[PDB]
């Protein structure tokens, strides 16, 4: 065989090439197809920042909507995807006749100022949420004198402000609203009918789960902020029970993980748990809603003569020139912006991870068992980077003791995983750890990262 | 050709690297502004290096650009190392990188959200490589014929990227081009990572070290060649920068770093008829790149064998078909062996490092020829500032690359140091190895005669 | 809203440090800080000045926190004028916000009015405080404080009168 070998080898090479092509096609068909991404509305990404009292938030700033544009750079630094401006509309205390929800208060600014603010925020990708609580200067948010007129004016204001361009609304203190769920369904469906990218937040002071579920029965696509996690508890088992109960009773529907309604974390929580709760809120499945000043751990009781409901934001040591030396350097935005280890820096890092990671943005959440006092869970998407959060709510150093076999094998726990960040210092980030024997300091939270198994 | 010279230079320099490099640069640049700055700096340094190589070519007119210069300069053991590294490293790895790019672009539409199986990537890359080497072995007629359609596909992809970029800068608000969130975005810049960014950016600029002399045919080459080198490369750099800004406008920088096929995602974000245009055009472009690399590697093998460093077994054209089958087979085997890395950009670094490691050496040889053995007739002379600045940048690159990623670069250095001894065996034999080597060579020749 | 000229603010002549020591209450606050007349004034706190042998004051702010009676301590070093002061613990670092406390006018018996300034690298802020020995002063002193605050250019709304609480600033709880 001298010439026959040539043709034989040439055709055998073509046969082998076709076999490789067939094998490639078979492998491709056998591969698991990526799961479709969900309808990620603008508020599904990142946190919301409730500005409440603008005059207090700006501090020494102008105190009006025109002056609020100065802080938009800072809010963009936080990477909050929305703002909840306090009720700006003109209101006379306890006078339904004299309150108008279509007129901005003269003190807050003018309509042109609001339009310029919305334009600047849209330029920076921040979306404004005008809250329309009718009586925000009164003791009861909803006037006792009349009910139907209040709802009618709220509906008219919702129409007018949607025409203006606000990307949603917010309604607080709904426990005082009569026939709440019906009005909420009406407002929510009208707002969604105007456009899909428009949310209506609802605020209640109720802490009972059954009341919340009853409020959410009519409309399942309403963001409800309530004092549900507000009870400190001080036990990881209790918070784990709250989170799992809420998530599995609501049907794993998108929810707002806010610690309260129009209040700071520091009212409910002591100073040592702020970092742990920030990690939990930024990693739980939902849209965290933060009141302003929560990034710096603002506390109304830390400084003399500071209003409890609306503490003045501390931008530097000169925020309160009437009390020299009382405002320490490390309790201000300027002071904490230069510290790699500080509550503001942790807030920035966590907000970045929440905004960009596709496992935290939209990902399945599975909590598993740890020795009591520990709240440990995993957030994982489809064949994407997985995150594991271990929170030590106890005050005594505890071995992590992870033992999770009930979780799906698709999110199996590797023997080692990176350390993306720790609330407390004393660990080296990026160093893989031993999950079998992971030690935890008191009041410590660990955010670990591991890749998709393959 | 006063004008066609720019056309041929642009065609040689511009390739499929722009479809794969942009993720590599940005990933290490950390910001869009740093990415574009890296592209501009690489363009300027490529201009400088091409100018120095043109000077060397006019001073030393001989076939085998970048090999004859390193041979007549530095004596022996230098040009042989250039040939050794080019055969073992540069060409097999360029072909492997372009084949992996083809596989990634083919499979990106099917798996837009998650990594496609590695076995699929490698099988598609090997399929592309084997088809191209077969068509090159069968005849050169088809090899030159298909190049037209492949170049047409590459040009179509680039033109559509540029058009859909210029449309969107008017209405897309160019959120990332403006300084707002355009600097220090992903991580604080690191010089160790900036070196890798330059190594991956330089991959886009190829085919100028040796294609700017072997191909020049100008009416007055001394008068026009510097002009062509100075006016063709900068427009290529402008094209690359325009493509990068088009990518960043179409998609956020974060979305660009998690694609593995920048043009596929670009077309998804913009082109309504996306799959019918971008992946197929880029696949044609990658086919053209691999085919051109194969033809060039065979051409290099011809000189390699003629110089006597390589065995006569290679560089033997077949009779019925005027093709160098034995030369093509070795490159195919080396490329297939390189296709087990599983990393699209690790290979880019691994090749770019070596490319620079030798470009700088050649420029240093130019400096030596200036300092030692002066007065040689040089039809066109270059200000001594350009070579020295090039050398400065070269030193930076090497140092920082070794500081950052000392594995791939180290392996390349080890390969070169492993090729060094063979030259001694070729030149001086303390005792002639007639026991095995000679017989092996004879048997190889016999087999080549028998089957090819 | 620029900082006022230091010359315009009066000074207390024959300032006797011995008499000024004691527990002053804060009964009014004027300044572009964020508090407004319309909103909640806040809870009144107290400032205790203790005179030291080196004439520097030890200043203790006492107020009512969440549940703990809260305290904070600082020190004032006398300034150029007999009635001026500056925050102690001075360091060469420019980051520190220099302070220019200055007593505007006081009878040392039942009331005082003092001016604070907080010149900073990126900010220049000021405030006026109406110290009182009792929880509530007579209306005439409040009117004088409002007039003097308006003299410096502060709108009427910027002036705030904290609520006189009866816990921690006075007593225990
Ligand atoms: C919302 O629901 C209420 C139910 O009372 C209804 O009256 C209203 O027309 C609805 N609006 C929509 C669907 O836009
Ligand atoms: C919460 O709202 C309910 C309903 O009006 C009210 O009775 C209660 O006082 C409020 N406060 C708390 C702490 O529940
Ligand atoms: C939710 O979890 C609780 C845990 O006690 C369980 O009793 C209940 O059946 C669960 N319901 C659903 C719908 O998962
Ligand atoms: C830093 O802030 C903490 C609050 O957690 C405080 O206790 C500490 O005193 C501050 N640093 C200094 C130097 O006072």
């Amino acid at each position: 065989g001298w010439v026959r070998t040539r043709w034989a080898l040439l055709l055998l090479f073509w046969l082998g090439w076709l076999g490789m092509l067939a094998g490639a096609v078979v492998i491709i068909v056998r591969a698991p197809r990526c799961r479709e991404l969900p309808a990620q509305k603008w508020w599904h990404t990142g946190a919301l920042y409730r500005i409440g009292d603008l005059q207090a938030f700006q501090g020494h700033g102008a105190g009006n909507l025109a002056g609020l544009k100065g802080r938009l750079d800072y809010l963009s630094s936080l990477k909050v995807k929305g703002l909840v401006l306090g009720p700006i509309h003109k209101n006379q205390k306890d006078d339904v006749a004299q309150t108008d929800l279509l007129q901005i208060d003269p003190n807050f600014g003018s309509k042109e100022d609001f339009d310029s603010l919305l334009q600047s925020a849209k330029k920076k990708s921040i979306r404004v949420i005008l809250d329309l609580t009718p009586n925000y200067r009164g003791e009861n948010s909803w006037f006792s004198t009349q009910v139907d007129t209040v709802a009618t004016k709220v509906k008219d204001a919702l129409e007018f402000w949607l025409q203006a361009g606000v990307d949603g609304f917010q309604v607080r203190d709904i426990e005082n609203l009569k026939d709440a769920s019906s009005f909420l369904a009406e407002w929510q469906n009208i707002t969604k009918g105007f456009s899909e990218d428009r949310l209506l937040i609802a605020g209640t002071n109720s802490s009972d789960l059954q009341q919340i579920l009853s409020l959410l029965e009519s409309n399942k696509d309403l963001l409800l902020t309530s004092s549900y996690l507000s009870d400190s508890g001080s036990t990881g088992e209790h918070t784990k029970s709250l989170v799992t109960q809420y998530l599995n009773a609501t049907g794993n529907r998108w929810c707002s993980w806010s610690l309260s309604q129009a209040r700071l974390l520091t009212s409910f929580l002591p100073a040592q748990l702020l970092r742990l709760y920030q990690l939990m809120l930024f990693t739980l499945p939902g849209t965290p809603v933060f009141s302003y000043g929560d990034e710096i751990g603002l506390d109304a009781a830390a400084l003399p003569g500071q209003p409890m409901e609306a503490p003045v934001m501390l931008w530097d040591e000169s925020s309160f020139p009437d009390i020299p030396g009382a405002v320490s350097a490390n309790m201000t935005v300027k002071g904490q912006s230069e510290d790699p280890g500080s509550l503001l820096s942790l807030f920035r890092r966590l907000s970045d991870q929440r905004s960009k990671e596709r496992s935290l943005l939209h990902g399945d959440f599975h909590a598993f068992s740890a020795g009591p006092g520990l709240f440990s869970y995993i957030r994982h998407w489809d064949q994407n980077e997985r995150f594991l959060v271990v929170l030590n709510f106890g005050d005594v150093g505890l071995s992590a003791g992870l033992q999770a076999s009930d979780l799906p094998a698709s999110a199996s726990l590797p023997a080692k995983a990176d350390l993306l960040l720790s609330t407390q210092p004393g660990r080296e980030e990026g160093s893989p750890l031993e999950l079998e024997r992971l030690k935890l300091e008191p009041h410590e939270g660990l955010l670990l990262r591991f890749p998709y198994a393959a | 050709g006063l004008v066609s010279a720019c056309g041929i230079i642009v065609g040689n320099i511009i390739g499929s690297g722009i479809f794969v490099s942009p993720k590599g640069v940005l990933e290490n640049a950390g910001s869009v502004g740093l990415a574009l700055i890296v592209w501009i700096v690489t363009g300027f340094i490529t201009v400088v290096g091409a100018l120095c190589y043109a000077e060397l070519g006019v001073t030393i007119p001989k076939s085998g650009g970048d090999y004859s210069y390193v041979k007549d300069i530095f004596g022996g053991l230098a040009g042989f190392l250039r040939l050794w590294i080019a055969v073992l490293v540069i060409y097999p790895t360029n072909q492997a990188v372009i084949a992996l790019t083809f596989s990634n672009y083919v499979l990106q539409p099917l798996f837009p959200t998650c990594f496609p199986p590695e076995s699929g990537l490698r099988l598609l890359a090997a399929i592309c490589l084997l088809l191209l080497t077969w068509v090159n072995c069968s005849s050169v007629r088809w090899a030159t014929r298909v190049q037209d359609i492949f170049t047409a596909g590459k040009l179509l992809a680039l033109a559509l990227i540029i058009i859909m970029g210029i449309v969107q800068i008017c209405k897309g608000e160019y959120f990332w081009l403006e300084p707002k969130n355009a600097f220090e975005n992903f991580q604080e810049p690191d010089i160790g990572l900036v070196a890798l960014a330059f190594l991956q950016g330089s991959f886009a600029y190829g085919g100028w070290n040796f294609l700017n002399y072997v191909t020049e045919e100008l009416v007055d080459p001394y008068k026009n060649l510097p002009r062509a080198i100075f006016i063709s490369i900068p427009l290529v750099t402008f094209v690359y920068v325009f493509a990068n800004v088009a990518y960043v406008t179409a998609m956020s920088p974060q979305e660009l770093l998690a694609s593995n096929a920048v043009a596929v995602t670009f077309g998804e974000k913009l082109l309504g008829v996306m799959a019918w245009i971008m992946p197929i055009s880029v696949a044609l472009s990658t086919f053209g790149g691999v085919n051109g690399s194969l033809f060039t590697s065979s051409r290099l093998f011809f000189a390699g064998a003629r110089e006597g460093h390589l065995p006569s077994v290679l560089a033997m054209i077949h009779v019925k078909r005027c093709t160098p089958i034995p030369a093509l087979l070795f490159t195919c085997i080396s490329t297939l062996l390189m296709l087990v890395t599983s990393d699209m950009y690790t290979l880019i670094n691994y090749v770019g490092f070596i490319n620079y490691l030798f470009y700088g050496v050649t420029v240093a040889g130019q400096i030596v020829l200036r300092w030692k053995k002066p007065d040689i007739p040089r039809p066109i002379k270059i200000n001594l500032l350009f070579p020295i600045i090039y050398l400065l940048f070269w030193a930076f690159l090497l140092v920082f690359s070794l500081w950052s990623e000392p594995v791939v670069c180290g392996i390349g250095l080890a390969i070169m140091l492993t090729g060094v001894p063979v030259y001694f065996l070729g030149v001086y034999w303390q005792h002639k190895p007639k026991c095995f080597s000679d017989f092996i060579e004879l048997l190889t020749l016999v087999s080549q005669k028998m089957c090819v | 809203i620029p900082a006022p000229p230091l010359s315009k603010v009066p000074l207390q002549q024959n300032f006797q440090d011995n008499q000024f020591h004691g527990k002053w209450y804060v009964v009014g606050r004027a300044g572009n800080t964020g508090l407004r007349e319309d909103k909640d004034p806040g809870k009144m706190f107290a400032t205790i000045y203790e005179l030291k042998e080196d004439k520097s004051y030890n200043v203790t702010y006492v107020w009512s926190g969440q549940k703990k009676c809260m305290y904070s301590i600082v020190t004032f070093v006398p300034g150029s004028q007999p009635g001026e002061f500056t925050l102690g613990n001075i360091k060469s670092a420019p980051g520190r916000t220099s302070w220019l406390v200055r007593v505007v006018s006081t009878n040392y018996n039942q009331h005082a009015m003092v001016f604070f300034k907080s010149v900073t690298q990126n900010r220049e802020g000021f405030a006026i405080t109406l110290y009182g020995r009792t929880k509530e002063l007579t209306s005439e002193l409040k009117e004088n404080f409002i007039r003097f605050s308006k003299s410096l250019g502060l709108p009427e709304n910027h002036i705030v009168f904290p609520v006189p609480i009866d816990q921690c600033i006075d007593g225990s709880a």
